[PDB]
């Protein structure tokens, strides 16, 4: 299974409201992961099954769809929110992330 | 509390073997899928792949050739040997618990990374 | 109608004021009369409460949500989960049979702990009642009827709360009016609560909504205490536990629900509740003038019950007689053992139950001694009669 | 003997009616009078509760059956016995210590579970009062003398309860009567219970009930909660458990309601609580017509403590003084910090002492301050002095 | 000043006496006029709770002294210390990894078992109020004035308590006078605790202090209960526990009493409690005579806050206004939605505002609706105009 | 929770030994007396007998001749053992337990049964 | 120890308060126990200790007697009571059942 | 509940060897420090020394040439040995426990004593 | 280290309030405890830290001093009290124990 994201790169500044997709080449179901990743550390787990929170994330990250496309929402952008965001499949080995978004500041 | 740590050669020579290892502490490797992924300096996330206490293994397939990964219980940790390296191999290599609950069917994929350790 | 004062009702001063003094109940009115001066309608229209504090939410209906496992082979420590040290999770501790068989290099008790995400996703609101704000308002207007010159007609709102007993309104001929009131509820609010479940509310008692074997959260808020009412962690095996919410208790208490008395909320405010009983006992100062009182002749004539006596919920039991043809007249009223002595051994709630005209509907409320008595309206031949059976 | 109204006790209409005020106590007699007319003797009867909901029953002494015990071997899984189940078992799951010794393959911490059958022998009762259905019954009749022709002297019993404090008689002479009442009772009963413990009835604090350290069950049944203040487990050995219930609490109870004013239960209807103190405000209401107020000199001749000053219980203290010589007089009451200053800083609850003949014992109800005080009865030297201390 | 009665105030009768009805605030001043009389003042002086039982004390600030420990090894027994029955001792009783390196001759779960002397340092006292002992001072003096042979003008202190509602004093020319007085209290005391900490003292919620999470004692005292909100046992190791104290609990405590009204302690008794708030209403009896009414003008002239609208805490909100030049007048108060229309919508709790001479400050104290609304003091362009939200 | 389950041959010929075997699960058989009783159909109960962890045994008197119970502790079973079989053993067989309590004098003689074996 | 059963059979219909009596040959106390069987079923504990009840047997049952002369006793008679009756002293080794008595439907 | 009891012969010969024996019931003897207190008839307390389970002693200097203190875990007991024996050494000896607890920093001294036997 | 005490002994009856003095070479900061000891029996501890009392010794005990002089006070003397008091410092080995102060009835 290939991951696509999109876009490559944000530029927004805080308070914006954000929105990042990921494609799957088929169906993955609701197996889809959101990692949050900034530079010289390791990937962290935001969101799982989709549209789960993983304890203690900040409400205002959300996700949601199924099957094909997904979707990563901030509702209110935050100085710590700035980083580079993986998605990944897990419906079936092998596990697959996708290239990644990068979001920065304006 | 679940951590896990990476370590080994940090410094391997082409057509070499490659030996790292990750230690668990704060919780047994009876459960869950050990997993290895990896990261080129300014590239994307590359899941190489998982171990089970079971002896159940999965790797990827552009890798699957040159890459074992194996499970000791006695002190909880688990190994990752590649073979055959290259200059494409050089990467940041962590290793990573695959959460799995099949009891109460909770799946967090991977939920516990090591820092990762930069091999050249 | 209204009914009309009688002279004992009312006292005028040989100088100074006269004084009315008047029990008023809901869906009734009473009268001032004067010579030669429009009548003085005065009713309760309302007695409510505005806006009680929360004192407590019980859950009736749990989800849980990111069930979590930790676990370590026997004497290699404590197993922990950071979900341990937040207030929105159920945790358990517990230990397993570990060994060869599942990962450890040694028989014995495994530590392992399970958390999982609480939120309640349906609960019962409690609120307690502050009885120095039991508001109550009284309407007072002359008399419509035809149209006399300078005289005011006007509805005279009159806003009452326990502490504010004490209001003021204007008439013409009457003069300026000191009405000083008290409430007297027909519930004891102190022992209650009022409960909110989904669209309906009660009164229950609050050693009841106490005892509740139901998870509970404080006025102020904050986590779900006692959570393990509504979650169970069956006993663990190798390294996992199973983790399962209970079922919905929506039908246990529904179904204690029905042995308690509603409340009405308010159709436009919609944060009041109005209460359906009730007494509200009045002074009215009127300035120094002539009021005419009115006598009343005791039922003679047969009436008959619009609505035979049924159970009220708070201990009374409420009828209705129609007076077909015994004029205005008083309805005599007795609760006996037997038909035979008639000794009246109940409590007569209702404060004079009149009939103003001919073919009238009379509400009457009892509160009858327990065991067996007889319910009797009326006297002589055509009197009616109703057995009853209190416990 | 009853005691004659005063002149400002009633007040009498141009228009309308009279109305007199009146503070009923309970052993005591008001009095009406009127020029060529029978007095009116009106007495308050009772006040009682009738039959209070019971909120929460406290096990005092409790006696296990059936005890039963399951055991396993260490590894081998969870011991269980069916008696797990049922609500009316004290059960406790804990671990022994397994080996060869006594019938197990290997070492450890093995299962075992206790379970016994649960019931209370003796219990005490929590009852609650709901406040607005305190009763109380007035008694209102002619005084009886010598036979008048055409004079109803019959007995009529009014009765009230909180809810409805607006009552009606009639006489003759007097006419129709509308009795418009409040009750002030002697203890807060939102803080209090009715105890009931074999024979006895006490009141006592709500937050002492609920503070025992004692197995309680709930106002709508079901089974016993805490039991484990009654039971007790024993460490285990082997594949045994030692299950005991602990003694009898009858006298921890029974000490601690020393300290509690008790409550008489009726004597022919036996559901009755009937209180002994409180008063019961009125406002009758009459036609308008002549009544005769008498005036009271101050008591000035001795006087003697028939009783001496003792406390009742709730804070206040009762005396009893007879009125030797004085004739009928009002007894002057104060509670000072000395006998020479004498400034009153206590507060009299009886409503006017008055000795209606010579030689008659006269009940007077005093709140003294904190502390030391003299409670001083008359004036000038034949004066009755009782020293004081309240804490 | 004293304010004025009106003429429907007092009335007056053929025979018998006069009657007089108020309603007495606090900081407020009540006169009784009659033709060739000094006036009569009447002011109620004080609302108070004498000597509420303790009912609870919840401790905040915890200290451990005296920690021991004893510990066995897997398969010895269960370890003990004396301490475990000694009830002001925080215990805990659990399992240790015990082996060769720590003395015992086998691996295993060794017992061991942890007590330590439990002392509060710093608690709050949780007081009950019994409703039926709520006292209350009314002063009652001939308006002091040019020096007049033969008139007393001695103060008269008449105390009552909920209990004791008729009280009794003389004055000249007035005569004999009979005060039956009722007490309607700002607060519900039936919800609520009056809380001391340190020097301070609340009025606080009764569940809010029951649902604190810290050790608490009983109101007969004895041992702290729930000494584990103030006691952490960390995870033994080898044959020990550490056993810490958690910290000082004072902060949050604080934190949350802001969210409450404060009680003052008397200055020269200091063991009173004396409520800001609360009406005592009153029928005065004496026998006939002429009173003299007052009648009074709605202020209509540009009157100003001398302090503006401010929350009072339960509920309420209080204002001063002062009349310049508008003479004696009763001010106009409502509480509306908007400044057009302008119907009242609100509770207008301060019993006649009404200033007495030019230049004089009043309070005014009222229950506006929940939400927004508009507080309207005056009629006319110069009228006073205050926006609220309440919530 | 305790359970007993007998079984062995269902068709023994005479003569001949008898050779049943009681379960139990849900309890160790350390405490109370594990016992047999049997039954011929239509006809009444007859109490074989019992055995106890100690050794300590008791047989029907018009059976102890022939009548061996044993205990094996190690897998919580008991057996039965007859021998000289007649057609009078003709008998559907029950393993019981028969529950005592030295500790708190609790006995409730033979509270649990298996559902028994027909033996011809 | 010998013991016996009266009446051998017992005829009855729903409702019915009956009663049966069990004798040892001598004393046993109160150690008497009382077993209810049905057909192809194995016996039931109803009554220990010969008054005490087994849970959770329905509280129509009830036991009697010491010594020598015991009785079980149903206050209402109902369907699945219908059985045979098994009386039992464990006084002494050996363990001793009685005949039984059958109780069957009118 | 720590009791300590002292046994062994009560009744030695000058120029001997003196072994007492103290066993400690209610708990183990990991923790503290172990020690021999003595006290002569009529006259006061002489403090003779400790041991650990460390194998940590001390003793009193006056003594320490003569006096042994040694420590058996496995059965939970602590001897004292003297040697050397004199008239100036008949005296009534105590074991005690010194309650030692190094995690809270609780120190009771001598908390828990022998009753105590008498030596001549 | 070096213990004293005294008095060496002491007369009182009951009811009397009694102070004994303890006295250290060197200083032993508050590293003292107070034995009672009664003939025939073994040393009770009352007092440990110079000024804490051991559960449960009646409150009319009392110890009080730190560095190198130190008092054992009993307000209200008892028949219980009559007795052998030692003090023992405990700050360095080896540990030392006082002579003693016996006290007896009048």
């Amino acid at each position: 299974i290939v991951m696509t994201q999109s876009p490559s790169t944000l530029s927004a500044s805080v308070g914006d409201r954000v929105t990042i997709t990921c494609r799957a080449s088929q169906s993955i179901g609701s197996w889809l992961a959101w990692y949050q990743q900034k530079p010289g550390k390791a990937p962290k787990l935001l969101i799982y099954k989709a549209s789960s929170l993983e304890s203690g994330v900040p409400s205002r990250f959300s996700g949601s769809g199924s099957g094909t496309e997904f979707t990563l929402t901030i509702s209110s952008l935050q100085p710590e929110d700035f980083a580079t965001y993986y998605c990944q499949q897990y419906n079936n080995y092998s596990y697959t992330f996708g290239p990644g978004t990068k979001l920065e500041i304006k | 509390e679940v951590q896990l740590v990476e370590s080994g050669p940090r410094l391997v020579k082409p057509s070499e073997t490659l030996s790292l290892t990750c230690t668990v502490s704060g919780g047994s490797t009876y459960n869950h899928h050990w997993s290895w992924i990896r990261q080129p300096p300014g590239r994307g996330l590359e899941w190489i792949g998982y171990i089970s206490y079971s002896g159940k293994s999965n790797y990827n397939p552009s890798l699957k050739s040159r890459v074992t990964i194996s499970l000791e219980p006695s002190t909880t940790q688990f190994s990752l040997k590649l073979n055959s390296l290259t200059a494409a191999d050089t990467a940041v290599y962590y290793c990573a618990r695959e959460y799995r609950d099949d009891t109460n069917y909770y799946y967090y994929s991977l939920d516990v990374w090591g820092p990762g350790t930069m091999v050249t | 109608h209204c009914i009309g004062i009688t002279d004992r009702d009312f006292i005028e001063g040989v100088h100074g004021g006269t004084w009315v003094s008047a029990t008023l109940e809901q869906d009734k009115c009473v009268t001032v009369m004067a010579p030669d001066k429009p009548s003085l309608d005065i009713s309760l229209q309302t007695v409510a409460i505005d806006g009680p504090a929360e004192a407590r939410k019980v859950c009736y209906s749990a989800v849980l949500t990111h069930v979590k496992i930790n676990d370590k082979c026997p004497s290699t420590g404590e197993a922990h989960l950071a979900e341990e040290n937040d207030g929105d999770n159920a945790c358990k501790r517990t230990y397993s049979d570990r060994g060869w068989g599942n990962g450890c290099g040694l028989f014995g008790k495994g530590s392992i702990v399970a958390c999982a995400k609480f939120t309640c996703a349906k609960s019962m609101s409690l609120f307690e009642v502050d009885q120095t704000k039991i508001q109550y308002v009284i309407r007072a207007q002359l008399h419509v009827g035809a149209k006399q010159e300078n005289w005011n007609t006007d509805i005279k709102t009159l806003k009452f709360d326990a502490l504010s007993g004490s209001q003021e309104a204007e008439f013409t001929g009457y003069g300026k009016a000191t009405l000083e009131c008290q409430v007297q509820t027909a519930v004891d609010f102190g022992n209650s609560y009022i409960a909110e479940m989904e669209k309906d509310s009660w009164i229950v008692d609050r050693q009841w909504a106490q005892d509740l074997t139901l998870p509970w959260q404080s006025g102020s808020g904050g986590i779900w205490r006692e959570m393990h009412h509504l979650v169970e962690f069956e006993p663990p095996h190798a390294a996992t536990i199973r983790v399962l919410a209970l079922g919905n208790q929506e039908g246990s208490l529904k179904t204690a629900l029905t042995g308690a008395m509603r409340v009405t909320k308010d159709e436009n405010d919609n944060n009041l509740y109005k209460l359906h009983g009730g007494h509200v006992s009045c002074r009215v100062k009127l300035s120094a003038l002539t009021l005419k009182g009115t006598s009343y002749k005791m039922c003679t004539d047969k009436m008959s019950f619009v609505k035979n006596p049924t159970d009220t919920g708070h201990g009374t039991v409420v009828m209705q007689v129609k007076v077909p043809k015994g004029a205005p007249c008083k309805i005599p009223v007795i609760v006996a053992d037997d038909l035979t002595a008639a000794v009246n051994k109940g409590i007569l709630v209702t404060v004079n139950p009149i009939a103003s005209t001919n073919d009238d509907e009379v509400l009457i409320e009892v509160n009858p001694p327990f065991g067996d008595s007889y319910i009797i309206v009326g006297t002589g031949d055509s009197r009616l009669t109703y057995q009853w059976h209190k416990e």
